[PDB]
């Protein structure tokens, strides 16, 4: 986090059960996340 | 989990919920309100949401007696009524209990009152000559067989005794099931209508269902939704042919602009309320026929003050493909069934599909009265004497036609002794050719006023 | 099991296929919604007109921005929308995609294909938005661009390039007329190259589907269905796609328009238009104006009526036609709407409905119609057979107002009003019978001559299309010169004299007298 | 509570219309001259109610219920509230019985049955009036006699008229001599807004009582035009928004709730029945004017009177072209429609 | 021309079983290697081999 | 050729149900292989390092900036003036 | 320096500034648009001080793709136009650049738009006679040195040969050069007229200012000013004696109330900015001769339901001299001029 972002990030975690796996970050508007729910549905969605 | 209520104006009603307990849009809610003499259950909607955990609604009962803090309770569902083969022979208001036996129809299947409107890819024209016994219906705008049939003019014309004497023309010859909705009308029409109906047989065949104007303005927005649930829960499993009557269209737009002044949208041209055409078209694109599935509806449309001018009449016009309208000039004048010709249309009535002589009789006939219509006012003035003798011979035929028009109805039996008659469509074509023709200019005014057949003039004109 | 064989290796080529990458965005959130606009902040830079994108699919747009709030408008279905909903900025300004497969179908505003047939291919995508040909990219006006229509052609041509306006009163027939003006070319299509071609699309707004379904069995019945597009933004979708649909229409067709292909769209109307936008514009509380209208309405049909005109050599000249339609109310033409755009074109078309009410069928007045263009738009041969009949009418009429009770009058003044009520009865004609130029040439002269002033004018219309048959059926040289040359010739002018004396010394009606 | 009244120092009383979230707004009804900041608010714990009596007969009250003219006081056996239900559909009856009177135009064009509303329109010095109060003292003769199916009780409403007209009214009463068995309710132009928005629920309510025990009541409507623009100054005083024509949105709702009480009941709740003659005044016969379009749709039947006809020498000035009556001929006699019949086409024609 | 739509629509009414007909032996051999591809799918959705 | 257009919709039908088919095995498997195989916990760790993997690799951004104009200018110049006035606070001051 | 956009609604635009630098009223400001496909450069004009240093603009171009925070400069002046000798050799609009080519640029003189009418004392007393080659018009409808003249036809009457002549006959007879100013002038009827005027021979001599529907009201509201304006120079520069051309009085009008709503103004006198005459007034006051030179100019009017009692034809005629008709029953006699002596008259 301090390489992408020169600024020291400081870090709180929130437990979330509905995510299969993965990891999500929040440092404002911008926004990542890595889910297998979240992968599952986009390829869900697509498929035709 | 329950909110409150802070605000309450109107009919309106806002109400407050915890995080992450907001309901969707378009969801039932339930409210008590006591006291020693007015104990009810107010029945809610959601309307729309105001953000910071408020959503504002309307309310399907008077707000008499309210008092704040409250509680409220969600069910989280939609609308709903019972339907089935039980439904029919019953009486039923908006919110689908029985008003016959209070407990009657407590365990039928439910559906949702919101639905969708059927996908474009299944849309078929339909045509076909469907015959009455009237004859300006017949010659001038033939009504079509699954499709769209309505009304119009001002208050005190005669729609509604047309629409009893359809109805009771059409189904004593009918198989299939018929609905009636009744939006907006006094309640002694709707007892008046009970009794005749239970008056024959035909009462076990079909359903009514209607709210009147006393109730606020929330009853009388959601009757015609219900009334469509189980006209289409009707055609689409039982695969049967089904005649649906709605009494007037007015009546719900006036009720969502009353409530659109309230709920806090500006107002628009002629004080009317925004995105009244989308919910016209919205509702009105649910009354169709599939490829396989024939609905037929017959509709009434009243005008403020006979203006056609005034943005909602036209708007549902648009709508419409067999139209016929009433005038109050014809029914100063004397004439009953008060139609004018000249206006009204048929989207069937070409030589392609019909015998080349309707349409050579129509147009004649129709050339005759623009004519007339036109020397009007030199008549008026100038007389008869000034004109020439075709001028004259066209206004003698056009007095003749004009009074032959007329005829008596079954339905006319309460306010006058005449009885009824019917009268077939070839005997109309062969006597508008020969009064077209000119052959029956020598009968006397009195002798072509209420006259039901050939036979029947000849007789008139013996006894004079 | 081939085309089982066919499924599965589409499916493992997709499925072996997938691929994702993990990037950032921003995301914002919902705060309210209802009465089909909802308010989503968080946003820090959006486009104006970007196309954002809902957790549930529905799609939507951003009008009017602030300083904390950005305004949306929802397309589709609109009641999965409630609060928590998180958005997400995607792409750029929306756009259509265009291409060449879309002949002979019915696509969503959008771009989907709501008909029945299967998925359609794509080419190119282009933006809705962008700036009309310039001033110094545009030459003048010259092609005899006919319409199957005898009135129409005779009074007010048209041609390529020019828009022309029809305003029309309720049930008077202005769809008809656009109707056979969009399948008379048939002939054209069936022709080589494509210098005579022209690629037709129609637009139908605020309609009900079983009208359209009706318009399309008789142009499929027609057999143009070959060589047209539709559009369809039926009642029941929301206000966006009524909005809309025009935009996607005119980019349609101009891409066509662009690469050298002769193309000519339609509007079925624009009222409904102008309402949508009002009601959008009063929901987004915007202040309002003369009866509740945005100052800007007017702004709008500018840049939407103004995109085609006619190209010049350097581009490959290609041409583009507008036909919009518009209704009123009552007869009134000082309503806001009707002059704004009566104003902002160029050459008008009547439809009175007195007219339509007795006598003629087409029904268009004539007093009223003027066209700019003019003879700059004419073919020599019926310019030349023309003969100024507009005067003759005009006075025709002018005189028969006072003659209905006048027997005694000029020989002169008789003749005259004999001649205007003969051309008057022989303007009328029935509806979906198309006329090529030829015969449509054969008969104003036969009107222009005299030949017919003996014939009662009762009967004349059956004689003359009797006639119009012979000529078919034993003669083909006149007709081939009129093809060839575009000019009519004396020696075929003294051999049509010739077949006229002769047919009409062989045909009644009723107590009818052949004569010199 | 909504529509609960409230009490106040000086002895008058209010109503609390909506409830804001933090304010509470009140319309006074009484005089309003002596109310201050800082005063005390007290509630009843009841809603808006009447009394009703059977004492009422002969004397004249004002619209809460406290007589102004007569001497003494009255005797109310129970007070009902104001705002109740209108009868269902299938409490409901047909309608055979005539209600004679004097005017032989009348009943023989446009028959009137108990049971069913008549509306009444016209311009300024036509005559309308007399048609109620004659229709009033001819009720004398069936009062004579003591059955209790052959005895009419009537109920006048007076809204915005100068009180020497009411005096002369009651004096033309008291003349007649149906003093007896007619009550008068009035609101003169002097009084508040409250009254005037009132007065007519008050005799609604009034007239209902005895409906239900089973006796034949006749109501008439003075002026309705009035109370419109009472109820248009009241809403645009407290702020709320307006719409077509200054007019309130639901001002047509509130017409509504006012005239679809009368009625006839079933015969197992009784022979009890109602009817009444409301009035709509107009500018130069203009119908244009949407207050007319929308009370008509709300009526069994209207009567055109023109001025034209009535400088012509037509007395009773009614229009005969446009007058028609919804019941038809099941209200009159059998003996008068054998005789007459299809009279109005023979006089259109 | 009715005649002949007559015989169209007894070809459709052939058509329409003889679609049925090819799916239901479509149907029986569907899932014949249905279990691979979800394999296949399955390892590449977590990114390495199942 | 209507006909033969109605075939291919038939061929479209089978191209209905195939995507119906593929759906639904495609969720159900799916879901009950990632659900089931990998729901150990000792998996769950090494699918994090995958993840820090792919933040190690990502390109760098440039992030700046983190209520009306004269407030905070005012609020500024306070915050300014209390930090030059703060200097000798004590540990009760 | 350096400015923030705010709030983006329509083609309105809400601009914030430093506290020292504020703009005055009717400034120029410009713009840049990122976006590849849409690349393009904004131009907007102040009209409003909102206070707390917000200002409100009016953009004379499309908003589309434009993103909050983009920084906005200060051009210092206010709207400019090109003037010397080097003008009337082409066409070009409001804001200056040539169409046919950019090749003219910055090396003429550049004058405001905006400017005064002359003072009260240095006015004309006394009137002029104007003569012309025309026999019917000298004879029946004298035209006023330095006066409006307003002109009733259509097409296919012999109006644009007339144009032409008068533009022939003043430009050889007394000398000197006229303009023309269309506004609101559709394109293809502006190529037309361009391509004509190159055949005839006499484009050397005229300035072509085009305003097209396309664009906002700002432009349709600017032009004639600006044209004005290049007149004005022309006259006090080189003692030439100039003609002026105005198409349409009505469409200057409407962008007028249109620009006056969309400020969220109050509407007034049947949905009329409250304000017109000021407006009429100030375009009107800068023809009047000066100084032994002379500015006539010629309208067409077009008047709104055949109703001469309008608010905007009644104000129009306030300031006119001289009417003329033209018909097409003395077209079908066959004469040249096609005036009927009828239905015209002047004040002199
Ligand atoms: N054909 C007819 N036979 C007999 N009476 C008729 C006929 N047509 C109209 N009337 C008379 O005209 C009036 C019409 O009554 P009605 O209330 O049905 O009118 P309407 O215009 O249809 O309005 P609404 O919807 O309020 O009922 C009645 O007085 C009725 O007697
Ligand atoms: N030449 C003609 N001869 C005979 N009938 C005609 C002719 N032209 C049109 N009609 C008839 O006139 C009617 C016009 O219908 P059309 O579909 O054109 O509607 P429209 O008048 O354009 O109105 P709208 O679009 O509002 O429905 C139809 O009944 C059509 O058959
Ligand atoms: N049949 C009649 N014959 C002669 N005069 C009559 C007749 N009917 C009414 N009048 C007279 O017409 C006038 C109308 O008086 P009335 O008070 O009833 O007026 P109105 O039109 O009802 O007005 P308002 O109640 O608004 O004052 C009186 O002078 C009355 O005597
Ligand atoms: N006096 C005239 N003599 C001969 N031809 C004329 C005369 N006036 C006009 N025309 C012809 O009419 C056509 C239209 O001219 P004009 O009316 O000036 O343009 P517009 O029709 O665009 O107003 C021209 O091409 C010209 O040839
Ligand atoms: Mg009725
Ligand atoms: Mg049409
Ligand atoms: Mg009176």
């Amino acid at each position: 986090l301090s390489r992408i972002y020169g600024r020291p990030v400081s870090v709180q975690l929130h437990v979330d059960p509905e995510l299969l796996g993965g990891l999500s970050i929040t440092v404002g508007d911008e926004v990542i996340d890595g889910s297998i729910a979240s992968r599952l549905a986009a390829a869900q969605t697509g498929l035709p | 989990t329950a909110g409150r209520v802070v605000r309450i104006t109107g009919p309106v009603v806002d109400v407050e919920f915890p995080r992450g307990s907001v309901p969707e849009l378009f969801n039932a809610l339930h409210a008590e309100i006591t006291f020693g003499a007015l104990a009810k259950t107010l029945t809610l909607e959601v309307a729309q949401h105001l953000g910071d955990s408020l959503v504002r609604c309307i309310s399907m009962q008077p707000t008499d007696g309210l008092v704040r803090g409250v509680e409220v309770t969600d069910t989280g569902a939609s609308i709903s009524v019972p339907v089935g083969d039980g439904v029919k022979g019953h009486v039923f208001n908006a919110l689908g209990d029985c008003l016959d036996d209070p407990g009657y129809g407590k365990d039928f299947e439910h559906w949702s009152i919101h639905r969708k409107p059927p996908a474009f890819s299944d849309l078929e024209p339909r045509t076909e000559m469907l015959e009455t016994g009237l004859k300006v219906v017949d010659l001038l705008t033939p009504y079509v067989r699954g499709g769209k049939i309505a009304l119009f003019g001002g208050a005190g014309v005669g729609k509604t005794v047309l629409i009893q004497e359809m109805i009771n023309r059409i189904a004593r010859n009918f198989g299939g099931t018929s609905v009636f909705a009744g939006v907006g009308e006094r309640t002694r029409e709707g007892n008046d209508l009970w009794v005749e109906l239970a008056d024959a047989n035909v009462l076990k065949d079909t359903a009514l269902v209607f709210g009147q104007m006393d109730e606020p303005p929330g009853t009388r927005m959601r009757v015609a939704l219900s009334a469509l649930t189980m006209a289409e829960f009707f055609r689409d499993e039982q695969g049967q042919d089904v005649l649906l009557f709605i009494d007037n269209i007015f009546r719900f737009t006036q009720a969502g602009s009353e409530v659109s002044t309230l709920l806090g949208r500006m107002p628009s041209a002629v004080g009317y309320q925004p995105t009244l055409a989308d919910e016209m078209g919205e509702l009105q694109e649910r009354i169709t026929s599939t490829r396989g599935r024939s609905i037929t509806s017959m509709q009434a449309v009243y005008v403020p003050a006979d203006d056609y001018t005034d943005p909602a009449p036209a708007t549902t016009f648009a709508h419409l493909d067999a139209t016929t309208e009433l005038s109050r000039a014809v029914f100063s004048k004397g004439i009953f069934p008060a139609v004018d010709p000249l206006a009204s249309s048929s989207t069937i009535l070409d030589p392609a599909i019909v015998g080349d002589e309707h349409y050579r009789v129509a147009q004649e006939v129709i050339r005759i009265l623009q004519r007339y219509k036109d020397l009007q006012d030199i008549i008026a003035i100038l007389g008869i004497d000034e004109l020439s003798e075709e001028d004259k011979q066209l206004v003698n035929r056009a007095r003749r036609i004009e009074r032959f028009l007329s005829q008596n109805m079954m339905a006319a039996e309460q306010f006058t002794g005449q009885p009824g008659s019917t009268v077939p469509l070839k005997e109309t074509i062969e006597a508008f050719d020969k009064l077209t023709k000119g052959e029956f200019d020598h009968l006397p005014e009195q002798a072509f006023f209420l006259i039901g057949g050939l036979d029947d003039l000849a007789k008139k004109a013996e006894s004079l | 099991t081939i085309s089982a064989a066919d499924i599965e290796g589409a499916i493992e080529d997709y499925v072996s296929s997938f691929s994702a990458d993990t990037e950032r965005e921003e995301i914002g959130t919902v705060i309210d919604a209802g009465d089909g606009i909802a308010h989503v902040e968080g946003l820090p830079s959006v486009m104006t007109q970007e196309l954002l994108e809902f957790p549930g699919g529905v799609l939507g747009v951003a009008l009017n921005l602030d300083e904390h709030s950005v305004g949306a408008v929802i397309l589709g279905e609109f009641e999965k929308i409630e609060e928590g909903q998180q958005v997400k900025r995607t792409g750029e300004v929306l756009s259509v995609p265009v291409g060449d497969a879309f002949l002979g179908r019915v696509v969503n505003p959008l771009g989907q294909p709501i008909d029945g047939q299967g998925d359609i291919a794509a080419e190119t995508r282009r933006a809705l938005e962008l700036q009309a040909p310039s001033v110094v990219q545009r030459q003048s006006v010259s092609e005899p661009l006919q319409t199957g229509i005898k009135a129409i052609d005779a009074m007010t041509p048209i041609g390529r390039g020019q828009r022309q306006l029809i305003i029309g009163d309720r049930k008077t027939g202005k769809t008809a007329v656009c109707v056979d003006t969009i399948l008379n070319q048939r002939e054209a299509w069936l022709t080589g190259d494509p210098k005579q071609q022209v690629r037709c699309v129609y637009v139908a707004i605020g309609q009900k589907g079983t009208t359209i379904a009706s318009v399309k069995r008789a142009l499929e019945e027609g057999g143009a269905m070959e060589y047209t597009t539709i559009v369809a933004a039926p009642a029941s979708d929301a206000a966006g796609f009524k909005w809309l649909a025009p935009y996607t229409g005119s980019a349609i067709g101009q891409h066509w328009m662009y690469n050298g292909k002769h193309v000519l769209i339609v509007f079925d109307d624009l009222s409904k238009q102008a309402d949508a936008y009002r009601a959008i514009s009063l929901l987004l509380r915007r202040p309002p104006g003369r009866e509740a209208f945005p100052g800007d309405v007017f702004y709008l049909h500018s840049r939407l009526l103004e995109r085609c005109a006619k190209l010049s050599d350097e581009l490959g000249g290609g041409s583009m036609t507008g036909l919009p339609i518009i209704e009123t109310k009552a007869n009134d033409i000082s309503a806001f709407i009707p002059t704004n755009v009566i104003s902002i074109t160029d050459g008008q078309c009547f439809l009175e409905s007195d007219l339509f009410n007795q006598g003629v069928r087409p029904a268009i007045n004539v007093g009223v119609s003027v066209s700019r263009v003019g003879g700059a738009a004419q073919i020599k041969a019926m310019k030349e057979v023309a003969g100024s009949l507009r005067l003759d009418l005009s006075q025709y009429r002018e005189l028969e107002a006072f003659a209905a009770f006048a027997s005694d009058l000029d020989a002169a003044s008789k003749a005259q009003l004999d001649r205007g009520a003969r051309l008057v009865e022989l303007l009328k004609q029935p509806q979906y019978s198309p006329l090529a130029v030829e015969e449509q040439v054969v008969a104003i002269f036969l009107g222009t001559q005299g030949h017919l002033d003996s014939v009662p004018v009762e009967d004349v219309q059956r004689f003359e299309s009797e006639l119009l048959e012979h000529v078919k059926a034993s003669h083909s040289d006149i007709f081939d010169g009129i093809r060839e040359t575009k000019k009519l010739s004396e020696e075929a002018e003294e051999k049509l004299v010739s077949v006229i004396n002769e047919f009409k010394k062989g045909f009644q009606a009723s107590d009818g007298s052949s004569v010199v | 509570m909504t529509q609960e009244l409230l009490e106040f120092p000086g002895g008058v009383l209010g109503v609390a219309l909506n409830l804001d979230e933090h304010s509470v707004g009140a319309v006074i009804l009484g005089e309003f001259e002596k109310i201050e900041e800082g005063q005390q608010v007290k509630r009843t714990g009841e809603v808006l109610s009447v009394p009703v009596g059977d004492a009422f007969l002969g004397r004249v009250v004002n619209p809460l219920g406290q007589p102004i003219d007569g001497q003494g006081d009255i005797a109310a056996e129970t007070r009902r509230a104001l705002e109740l239900q209108a009868p269902s559909v299938v409490q409901r009856q047909s309608v055979s019985e005539p209600l004679q009177t004097g005017i032989k135009a009348i009943d023989a064009m446009t028959p009137i049955g108990r049971g069913q509303r008549q509306l009444i329109i016209g311009d300024r010095k036509t005559g309308k009036t007399a048609v109620c109060v004659d229709t009033i003292l001819n009720q004398r003769e069936a009062w004579l006699t003591g059955d209790p199916k052959q005895q009419v009780r009537c109920v006048y409403v007076a809204i915005g008229q100068k009180g020497t007209t009411i005096a002369s009214v009651k004096r033309a009463l008291e003349e007649g001599g149906a003093m007896e068995y007619t009550t008068i309710v009035a609101a003169p132009a002097s009084d508040a807004a409250g009254f005037k928005w009132l007065a007519p629920y008050t005799g609604s309510a009034i007239g209902q009582h005895w409906m239900y025990n089973g006796k034949h009541v006749l109501i008439v409507f003075d002026d309705l035009s009035k109370q419109a623009d009472a109820y248009r100054a009241i809403s645009l005083l407290l702020r709320r928004p307006p719409g077509r024509e200054a007019f309130p949105g639901d001002v047509f709702y509130l017409h509504s709730r006012l005239l679809e009480r009368c009625a006839k009941l079933s015969d197992e709740l009784g022979g009890g029945s109602m009817t009444g003659l409301p009035i709509i005044e107009t500018k130069a016969n203009d119908i244009s004017a949407f207050i007319p379009t929308n009370v008509i749709s709300i009526t069994d039947g209207q009567c055109f009177l023109e001025s034209d006809l009535f400088n012509q020498g037509v007395r009773p000035a009614i229009n005969v072209g446009v007058s028609v009556s919804r019941v038809g001929g099941a209200a009159q006699i059998k003996a008068m429609k054998e005789v007459a019949g299809s009279l109005r086409l023979d006089l259109s024609q | 021309r009715a005649q002949a739509s007559g015989e169209v629509a007894q070809t459709l009414t052939q058509a329409d079983q003889q679609l049925s007909a090819q799916g239901d032996q479509v149907r029986s051999g569907l899932e014949s290697s249905v279990d691979g591809l979800s394999a296949k799918l399955a390892s590449r959705i977590l990114g390495v081999d199942v | 050729a209507q006909g033969a257009q109605q075939i291919q919709l038939m061929r479209q039908q089978l191209i209905r149900q195939l995507r119906t088919g593929l759906g639904a095995e495609a969720v159900n498997k799916a879901a009950e292989i990632v659900r089931a195989h990998v729901a150990d916990p000792q998996a769950q760790s090494a699918t994090v390092d995958r993840f820090l993997s792919e933040l190690e690799q990502m390109a760098p951004s440039s992030v700046v900036i983190d209520l009306r104009a004269a407030s905070r200018q005012s609020l500024a110049a306070l915050v300014e003036k209390f930090d030059s006035v703060a200097g000798g606070l004590d540990a009760d001051g």
